[PDB]
RNA sequence: ACGAGACUCUGGCAUGCUAACUAGUUACGCGACCAACUUCUUAGAGGGACAAGUGGCGUUCAGCCACCCGAGAUUGAGCAAUAACAGGUCUGUGAUGCCCUUAGAUGUCCGGGGCUGCACGCGCGCUACACUGACUGGCUCAGCGUGUGCCUACCCUACGCCGGCAGGCGCGGGUAACCCGUUGAACCCCAUUCGUGAUGGGGAUCGGGGAUUGCAAUUAUUC
């Protein structure tokens, strides 16, 4: 129950720059496509256990997860695990990275504005696009 | 509160005045005799009448009561 | 003519297809157990039907 | 003089039965086991790997309640709140393609099979075999 | 089969129990084996309605009740005996159903 | 020739089939203290060690234990052990041993013979529940 | 794990840390002082116990020593007769303040 | 605002804090977590390693407070 | 003499009673040494609680307080007095008294704008703060109830196409303690966990997988 790995005051995974204060392996909110049941499934598929010591966990497991997500369509694993699926401009789910790029693509609002639709303005003003009622309840969104 | 109304009070008074022979001091025996010698249309009211009959029997075993 | 108009697209949930069997009123209908009375007519006839107040 | 398979507390009983069923060595789980959510009330996927073995033994007991065993009654053990956002709750279950794949892996095991009228039924010969195995692991190296 | 069932249903218990006792006594007058009266859980019909005909006043509701009591007695006898025991000038309200099953 | 009042409380139950035989005590349908919820094992440990083996050396017990709810079937196991012991000693040996050992068991605690009569009460008139009322405006 | 007797502290902090007087309201108005009273010890000791429920919670609530592990201090809060507590000395500060009215 | 403690495993510094647990009157994961201000899971791992060494016996398990004792 | 009480319904209790082939079972029982006169569920002619016993307060009255014993010791509701009000209802009723408009009858016809806005003019509503909140799916859980032709064309539901289950189609059961169902995409729990609180802990919108099939839903249906 010993490991010769050395504590690293600086660690780098995906070029993010965020406050490293707490533990790891489920504060991966900086990592976009790992965590919860899918990461549990991958780790169980890798046949690893929890007989080590928590607190000091390295990042190789999540690197392997992203490596398998580089070619996820080969093994026919249930393919509802990527973020934006069945989008226009491609019949597949390609790779992207870096922050400042994903949050925008969570709302692919170029073609829906180009079509001269109410949807572009519904999305743009920070208001409802499906119709959340906004006069007595439903006041969250700008505070 | 547990104040007995005129119904149970008057029924107990009449039962004691008319069948003082049979009534005793026990609630169970007073209950049985009250059921026998009177047509009490409810069992709760019968039990209340028997309880007040027992209370008044204790009262009159210690002297005369005016009712 | 008549068949060119009638029975084209089914009205599967007609509120106007139901009425109180006593006064032929649209509203307050009691369809449970097949009463098919409005609530006022039911209150008038509740004792005769067999429904009585206990609780 | 005749041992019942529901004789020990079912935790270690199903644990040992699953140990036997995995020690047979002829059956390896397919690739549609854990990535299925089954029901909503969970947060994670099957991780034990003996989930198939438990499904079959539990299903047997389900008959020790009634014929034509099916999954919804089996999964009604834990009900209460299931807050699902903007719509009320449901009553637990799993998936039927999972059941079909477990059946495809279950043929040749004489454990649990369908019937002609709808539902499941018990395999008495395999029943006796597993009873004998459980009894003779209990009475040889568990209570001496 | 000679298994015949009689199902007794009424909204009140006094008359239903009177009819049940009458039929049990009748089947015991003759030397007949009779399965004792079996009581269904007496399903209760509820209709809750606003008391007002308009929509005015304190929201007050009527809680109407209708309880249906069901008993079934099992005995083995041909149809003529059942037909004879039915014609007893029955009291109103107790619906009698006989099935040869 | 049918002496059974079994063991119940709240929602659960346990059919106390008590009969003369070899005399070994069958409890929980499972080994003594490994119950999977684990919450209330120690209450079962009071009487079985208090009384002794010889008192229960002839009691062959066969109980069908059912019912969800810890406070129901737990403490109903103790109600059943007390009541089955009472009936066994009464119908088989005498009343004096019955009163002695039963007095010991039911003087350890009272709550055996009495369950909570508390039940959920009706949703009342013009309110979300039994006593709460909808908010009144002026 | 103890083997010895924890009885000393187990009794000797809480179960006579207890205060000796609480207060009550005066007349019909005036929220500036409180008339000192007492109770047969149970109500005042267990009012200290209730404020200690709040105090031990806040010693756990958003704090380091958590619930299901304060067994030593809880046995202290339970057993019998001497004085070391904290919310009880809060109650004793209030005790003296309201007791200046005798 | 988590504190900074020496967690590195060295030829020297590693064997200077692992033989300090039995130097206290009260030695539990709770006491170590409230006093020495390092994860209680580290103390649980330490007692697990002690159990592996063969000087105690494990009884039951929990996510916070485990039972390891001895009868010799 | 009404009203109050009594009363009716409803809960809470039977080593008791009446009996059930839909719950429940005994050494001339198998599928296993390597037709119990009925009690858990159901429901009936009954029983049980009376301030009844004791102690203390009370022109030693009515009664009050406490305590054994007890399943239970002011115990859910329903019903509820003349005079009342210009309270609401003529839009529930060929229940009902007439001053009195209009043809744009307050009839029909999957037909058809709003009201599903956002500087709020108001009212009823939709929501828990940490090892307690939620996942391991690793042990038998709840109902209260509903469910298919006078009208009538509209009922509740038990396997597979299979992406990961309601489910677009074949399939049986149930006019129901017989089927749904010992209530079929639910406990609150838990080897995904918080070491002292913005993290794993409880969701600001809002995008894809096949959509229960309701012309429309967006100008209210659908993981």
């Amino acid at each position: 129950l010993v490991i010769p790995e050395k504590f690293q005051h600086i660690l780098r995974v995906l070029n993010t720059n965020i406050d490293g204060r707490r533990k790891i392996a489920f504060a991966i909110t900086a990592i976009k496509g790992v965590g919860r049941r899918y990461a549990h499934v991958v780790l169980r598929k890798a046949d690893i256990d929890l007989t080590k010591r928590a607190g000091e966990l390295t990042e190789d497991e999540v690197e392997r997860v992203i490596t398998i997500m580089q070619n996820p369509r080969q093994y026919k694993i249930p393919d509802w695990f990527l973020n934006r699926q069945k989008d226009v401009k491609d019949g597949k789910y390609s790779q992207v990275l870096a922050n400042g790029l994903d949050n925008k693509l969570r709302e692919d609002l170029e073609r829906l504005k180009k079509i001269r639709a109410h949807r572009g303005l519904r999305h743009f003003w920070g208001l409802r696009v499906r119709g959340q009622h906004t006069k007595t309840t439903g006041r969250r969104g700008r505070t | 509160g547990r104040v007995r109304t005129k119904t149970v009070k008057k029924a107990a008074r009449v039962i004691i005045e008319k069948y003082y022979t049979r009534l005793g001091n026990d609630f169970h025996t007073n209950k049985r005799v009250c059921e026998e010698i009177a047509i009490i249309p409810s069992k709760k009211l019968r039990n209340k009448i028997a309880g007040y009959v027992t209370h008044l029997m204790k009262r009159i075993q210690r002297g005369p009561v005016r009712g | 003519g008549h068949q060119q108009l009638y029975w084209s697209h089914p009205r599967k949930f007609g509120q106007g297809s139901r009425s109180c069997r006593v006064c032929s009123n649209r509203h307050g209908l009691i369809r449970k157990y097949g009463l098919n009375m409005c609530r006022q007519c039911f209150r008038q006839y509740a004792k005769d039907i067999g429904f009585i107040k206990l609780d | 003089p005749g041992v019942t398979v529901k004789d020990v507390n079912q935790q270690e009983f199903v644990r040992a039965l699953a140990a036997f069923l995995k020690k047979s060595g002829k059956l390896k789980v397919p690739e549609w086991v854990d990535t299925v959510k089954l029901a909503k009330h969970k947060e994670l996927a099957p991780y034990d790997e003996n989930w198939f073995y438990t499904r079959a033994a539990s299903t047997a007991r389900h008959l020790y309640l009634r014929g034509g065993a099916g999954v919804g009654s089996m999964t009604k053990i834990y009900g209460g709140r299931q807050r699902n956002g903007v719509m009320p709750s449901h009553f637990s279950r799993g998936s039927k393609s999972v059941a079909r794949r477990v059946l495809q892996a279950l043929e040749g095991l004489k454990m649990v099979e369908k019937d002609q009228d709808g539902g499941r039924k018990l395999t008495p010969q395999g029943q006796r075999d597993l009873d004998r195995i459980a009894g003779q692991v209990a009475a040889a190296n568990k209570k001496h | 089969i000679h298994r015949i069932r009689i199902t007794l249903t009424s909204r009140n218990v006094k008359s239903l129990e009177k009819v049940c006792a009458d039929l049990i006594r009748g089947a015991k007058e003759k030397n007949l084996k009779v399965k004792g009266p079996v009581r269904m859980p007496t399903k209760t019909l509820r209709i809750t309605t606003r008391k007002t005909p308009c929509g005015e006043g304190s929201k007050t509701w009527d809680r109407f009740q209708m309880r249906i009591h069901k008993r079934l007695i099992d005995l083995h006898s041909p149809s003529e005996i059942v037909k004879q025991i039915t014609s007893i000038s029955i009291e109103p309200g107790v619906e009698v159903e006989v099935t040869i099953a | 020739q049918s002496v059974q009042v079994f063991g119940r409380k709240k929602t659960a139950t346990a059919v106390a089939h008590c009969k003369r035989g070899n005399g070994l005590i069958k409890v929980n349908g499972r080994p003594l203290e490994m119950i999977e919820p684990r919450t209330l094992q120690y209450k079962l440990l009071e009487p079985v060690l208090l009384l002794g083996k010889e008192r229960f050396a002839g009691v062959d017990i066969r109980v069908r234990v059912k019912g969800g709810g810890h406070v129901a079937q737990i403490y109903a196991i103790r109600q059943s052990i007390s009541k089955a012991l009472v009936a066994y000693y009464q119908k088989y040996v005498d009343e004096a041993s019955k009163k002695e050992i039963k007095d010991i068991l039911i003087q350890y605690d009272r709550t055996l013979l009495v369950a909570d009569p508390r039940r959920c009460e009706s949703k009342k008139f013009g309110g979300p529940g039994a006593r709460a009322r909808y908010q009144k405006s002026y | 794990l103890t083997g010895e007797n924890p009885l000393q502290v187990l009794v000797n902090a809480i179960i006579n840390s207890g205060p000796r007087e609480d207060s009550t309201r005066i007349g019909r108005a005036g929220t500036v002082r409180r008339q000192a009273v007492d109770v047969s010890p149970l109500r005042r000791v267990n009012q200290a116990i209730w404020l200690l429920c709040t105090g031990a919670r806040e010693a756990a609530f958003r704090n380091i020593k958590t619930i299901a592990e304060c067994l030593a201090d809880e046995l202290i809060n339970a057993a019998k007769g001497s004085s070391n507590s904290y919310a009880i000395k809060k109650k004793d500060e209030l005790e003296r303040v309201a007791k200046s009215n005798r | 605002d988590k504190l900074n403690n020496l967690v590195l495993f060295d030829k020297a510094t590693y064997d200077k804090l692992c033989k300090e647990v039995p130097n206290y009157k009260l030695i539990t994961p709770a006491v170590v977590s409230e006093r020495l201000k390092i994860r209680g899971s580290l103390a649980r791992a330490a007692l697990q390693e002690l159990l592996s060494k063969g000087l105690i016996k494990l009884v039951s398990k929990h996510r916070a407070q485990v039972i390891y004792t001895r009868n010799t």
